RNA sequence: UACCUGGUUGAUCCUGCCAGUAGCAUAUGCUUGUCUCAAAGAUUAAGCCAUGCAUGUCUAAGUACGCACGGCCGGUACAGUGAAACUGCGAAUGGCUCAUUAAAUCAGUUAUGGUUCCUUUGGUCGCUCGUACUUGGAUAACUGUGGUAAUUCUAGAGCUAAUACAUGCCGACGGGCGCUGACCCCCUUCGCGGGGGGGAUGCGUGCAUUUAUCAGUGGUGACUCUAGAUAACCUCGGGCCGAUCGCACGCCGCGGCGACGACCCAUUCGAACGUCUGCCCUAUCAACUUUCGAUGGUAGUCGCCGUGCCUACCAUGGUGACCACGGGUGACGGGGAAUCAGGGUUCGAUUCCGGAGAGGGAGCCUGAGAAACGGCUACCACAUCCAAGGAAGGCAGCAGGCGCGCAAAU
RNA sequence: CUUUAAAUCCUUUAACGAGGAUCCAUUGGAGGGCAAGUCUGGUGCCAGCAGCCGCGGUAAUUCCAGCUCCAAUAGCGUAUAU
RNA sequence: CCCGCCUCUCGGCCGAAGCGUUUACUUUGAAAAAAUUAGAGUGUUCAAAGCAGGCCGCCUGGAUACCGCAGCUAGGAAUAAU
RNA sequence: CACCGCCCGUCGCUACUACCGAUUGGAUGGUUUAGUGAGGCCCUCGGAUCGGCCCCGCCGGGGUGCCCUGGCGGAGCGCUGA
């Protein structure tokens, strides 16, 4: 008997045929455009992308004056207008199944530093967040796969405590900044 | 100990049943009270619920009562003559519940000479209370309640022998006591058949 | 278990408590009291998570040994003492006082009553017989046995008792048209006026209520517990005054 | 994301299985920078265990004459703080493991109208017509003499208390109601006669317990319920009817606020016994069950209560291919878990519930609650100390070591 | 500092701390199944690899080594239940 | 989609009430331990989690659904047995 | 490998598996017929020892041990209980 909860879920899926050529070049390619590390940053998305899928596809089934349906189909669409993966006027159900795996990539705060030009590449992007450069309405984020919501879109910022932000710049400049 | 549980025997389909726990103290069965007729000796046993069960090893006296006209009085206890259940309970004198005793009957002969005037199984100190000095007022009352006065003959035939048959109503292996109602009616008739027979 | 049982885990608590999982193993078992274990409210709780007057378990048995608080107009030593659906919280030192109502949701609420209202409740009559000389007694759902009723007074009522005395002022009848709160399962919490009672022999019985709003429920007649005379209420009620929004009314009233 | 691929031939189309592919858990190999969570002696051996520890408790309110400290600015029952021991309560919950157990457990369901319930919370506690201005005997802590190699062993001597163990009235208290009715008085005291009216003296009385009648305070679907009346019973191993304790302090005899107490009733935690329906494999288990209990009837004993639970007498029943009965199980049951298009299949010792057991079996004491094992009594089995006269045992509690192991922590 | 019975870890912050940023990422593979050598040296049905088909008898696309590459990536390989 | 022209005892222009061959089926309603599972809300810095939290003393969450079979209930009476 | 094909059996070679196994050979747990049977508990007895009553010396004293408590004494299956 402890105070405890084991509470935990695997967050991606392994795919079944291993070395398909064709599956290796899609994510090999979004790898390499997205600035993600490695396969498993790929099939995560895939993942929460299937389960908004499965959702949608077991809601579609019902009479559309049922109570459920009107419900939750609100919320997740609601939650998809949200993050802004899914427009504000095409807020219909059908429309969920047309979100390509490149929608929630682009809502990453890695993506959206580097379009929002504040780097000067997408791995400069990511190795900009992870040195705790990057803050997101006065919350310094170390993470890259922030996924940064409409109402936070709007505010993202240098840090108050950054060289490229306010002041008090690196060892690098002050041990050089040392000559004599 | 001896235990009283359900699951010690078979089945109704008749196989047999494996044990899944030990006795356990609500399962439990006591050795008997054979109450035997004699000077009075009562154990009390501390049961489960902190109560107490009156546990009648030897009674000589019982609370009996003449049913038909609601008297009511405490008598000796002199001899049994038939059990139901088992003849070994007759001829070791054994008091448990509808056995067949015999009693004194003094108080009921007692009782039939004061309330009404009448005599019953046959002393001038005696005739005391059966032959006095009245007034016509009082005598009037009496005189009302010998109507209905007239006792039937199977319990009047006894009187002569000053033993009434009398059944045990109460149980004396629980609650200490030997209380119980004297045989009348159809159920004399029945009880002193079973006894000429059991002979 | 060879005997009763002394403690309560967490997990295997009422859900309308509402505990957390990670404070601790334990949750408080209730003190054997008036009430039943699934359907009170203990003072540690009451106290600790729903006033936030004391933080910590120890600070609740520092207010209650300070003779503070007053169950139904007593004062109660027992930190883990069961209260329930119209017991009178009273606390003299801020002058506030609580009865225990059951919200919409099936959870007891923090609902505050007037301090000219803390001198009465109401009590559901549960069991008539006579003793002892004829003596006429009257058992109530929180246990009070009162000699000497009214004699009207039948199964299924409700009477209203003085907080100080013990003694009865008036009663309700059980009827259709009068006013009626539900302490009960699914359709815990919803105050709707009678509409009908179907009478089985040898089962519980169906009691159908409509509501203010005009939705109909029923539920077992060992679950309904008068409030009124008519369509009046006798009580200060909660704010949503019982009737159950569904999900989307409710969405759209914290939109 | 409802999926396939290599392998029989010189070559082809197929049945087909092997091998691939992806989860998942147990181990193991190679490896290792950060940070939030987190299983962890179950699998084989419910095998064996050194050592420490895992359950104790004092408030204003049960009993202090231990100077153990200490007030009394000192003269009286005791200031006060209080180690010890008596007393009361808890030790029956928690914890741990899964060995037995296949209509058993367990789950939903329904019932106690067939029973008990320490405690809490309300009811009841001048209802009874019959030394109290407070009663008795001890034993502990303490003092003192010792035994035994050895223990939480205890024996003799001397003290003293109780909410320990006892024994017991006063008051309400004027009476009331039934019984018995010697007597007095009024009837239409006519001639037997005759309807009332008081009543002397004496008897029994309330609740609990046991029986035996008569009647129909409220409720139930339904009582042989609850209540009331009558005649009585009431345990020496004994039923309630207050011999206790603190605070506040008085009013012209009467008192307030409490802790403790108990016959009883209620409901509160439950427990116990029951109803309907549901369990994996096997016919190389198709017939089983027995008058010493297998199914039933009557009367009992016993139990907390219902009943073959048990004894006596009588009846010959009961289950069965709709799979009894017997066997297997690396079988605790369930909430659940991993896979999953729909269906399935497999796993669940495991943190919640319910059961069972503390080496194997029994049998008990106390208690409201046990067949308790951080209680006792033996037998079996294994083990420690010994002065060989005896003494004490139980980690499937937390850590730990032995052993078995592929396999599990301070 | 803060946390907390009292420490720890996390968070905040002051001083040091990166050129080959030696502050050096591994485990299985390259015939087909199955993404990746028709390379250079050794052994010559021996040693061995091989889940299956098969490779090895002096131009080995498979063994033993080097180079290159290619999956997965702070992990992956093997054995058994499923 | 819904009702109507085409049962009876009797209680304040009938709510109330004497009852009719059974069941299988269906649709609603009661009661169904929480934890887990789908699921709503909420920036633990994201997430796995968690039940918190929000505004310059006040406001507000701690929902809900499914839980097969057997039992209980009132609406239906095609298809099926008697 | 295509008749200079393919393949069958007995017997002798090798290592590995199961069988009926001569053996009334051992390890073991169940269910048992019969005989003894520790120990707890119930009954029927038992009665070591301890207390109370009762008999009297202890007290001319409130009455001139005349109820008076003061200290008792020691045999009495006495009289009774634990």
């Amino acid at each position: 008997p402890v105070a405890r909860s084991w509470v935990c879920r695997k967050t991606y899926v392994t795919p079944r045929r291993p070395f398909e050529k064709s599956r290796l070049d899609q994510e090999l390619k979004l790898i390499g455009e997205y600035g993600l590390r490695n396969k498993r940053e790929v099939w995560r998305v895939k993942f929460t992308l299937a389960k908004i899928r499965k959702a949608a596809r077991e809601l579609l089934t019902l009479d559309e004056k049922d109570p459920r349906r009107l419900f939750e189909g609100n919320a997740l669409l609601r939650r998809l207008v949200r993050i802004g993966v899914l427009d504000e006027g095409k807020m219909k159900l059908d429309y969920i199944l047309g979100l390509k795996i490149e929608d929630f990539l682009e809502r990453r705060l890695q993506t959206q530093v580097f379009k929002l030009g504040l780097a000067k590449s997408i791995h400069h992007a990511r190795v900009l967040i992870r040195q705790r450069h990057i803050r997101v309405r006065k919350q310094v984020v170390n993470i890259p796969s922030f996924i940064v919501r409409l109402d936070s879109q709007k505010h993202i910022d240098f840090s108050l405590r950054s060289p490229y932000g306010g002041g008090r710049p690196g060892r690098v400049k002050r041990k050089n900044a040392k000559k004599g | 100990g001896i235990s009283r549980d359900n699951w010690h025997k078979r089945r109704k389909t008749g196989g047999k049943r494996k044990p899944y726990h030990k006795k356990r103290k609500y399962e439990l069965g006591r050795p008997a009270a054979n109450t035997k007729i004699g000077p009075r000796r009562i154990h009390t046993v501390r049961v489960r619920g902190g109560n107490k069960k009156y546990r009648a090893l030897r009674l000589d006296v019982g609370n009996f009562s003449w049913g038909s006209e609601c008297c009511t009085r405490k008598t000796r206890i002199i001899d049994v003559v038939y059990n139901a259940s088992n003849n070994e309970l007759v001829r070791t004198k054994t008091l448990v519940k509808n056995c067949i005793v015999l009693i004194d009957s003094t108080p009921y002969r007692q009782w039939y000479e004061s309330h009404y005037a009448l005599p019953l199984g046959r002393t001038p100190e005696e005739e005391e209370i059966l032959n006095k000095k009245r007034s016509k007022k009082i005598q009037k009352k009496y005189d009302e309640r010998k109507k209905n006065a007239k006792i039937s003959s199977l319990l009047e035939e006894q009187f002569q022998q000053g033993k009434l048959l009398a059944c045990i109503a109460s149980r004396p292996g629980q609650c200490g006591r030997a209380d119980g109602y004297v045989l009348e009616g159809k159920e004399l008739e029945f009880y002193l058949r079973k006894i000429k027979a059991r002979k | 278990a060879r005997g009763p049982k002394k403690h309560l885990k967490r997990v295997a608590a009422p859900k309308h408590w509402m505990l957390d999982k990670l404070t601790g193993v334990f949750a408080p078992r209730p003190s054997t009291g008036p009430h039943k274990l699934r359907e009170c409210l203990p003072l540690i709780i009451f106290l600790r998570n729903r006033l936030k007057y004391a933080l910590t378990g120890d600070e609740v048995k520092k207010i209650c040994m300070q003779r503070f608080i007053k169950i139904d107009g007593k004062v109660r030593t027992d930190i883990t003492y069961p209260a329930g659906f119209m017991d009178v919280i009273s606390i003299d030192k801020t002058g506030e006082n609580f009865r225990l109502i059951y919200d919409t949701k099936g959870r007891f609420a923090v609902h505050r009553i007037t301090p000219e209202e803390a001198k009465y409740k109401l009590c559901k009559v549960r069991k008539i017989f006579v003793g002892t000389k004829g003596i006429p007694h009257l058992v109530t759902h929180d246990a009070r046995t009162i000699r000497y009723p009214d004699p009207l007074i039948k199964v299924n009522d409700t009477i209203q008792i003085d907080l100080e005395t013990g003694k009865i002022t008036d009663f309700i009848k059980f009827d259709t048209g009068n006013l009626c709160m539900v302490t009960g399962g699914a359709n815990l919490g919803r105050i709707g006026v009678i509409t009908n009672r179907e009478r089985h022999p040898g089962s519980f019985d169906v009691v159908h209520v409509k509501d203010a709003n005009g939705n109909s429920f029923a539920t077992r007649l060992s679950n309904i517990f008068v409030i009124g005379k008519g369509n009046k209420p006798w009580i200060s009620l909660p704010r949503g005054k019982g009737i159950r929004l569904t999900i989307a009314e409710e969405r759209d009233k914290r939109l």
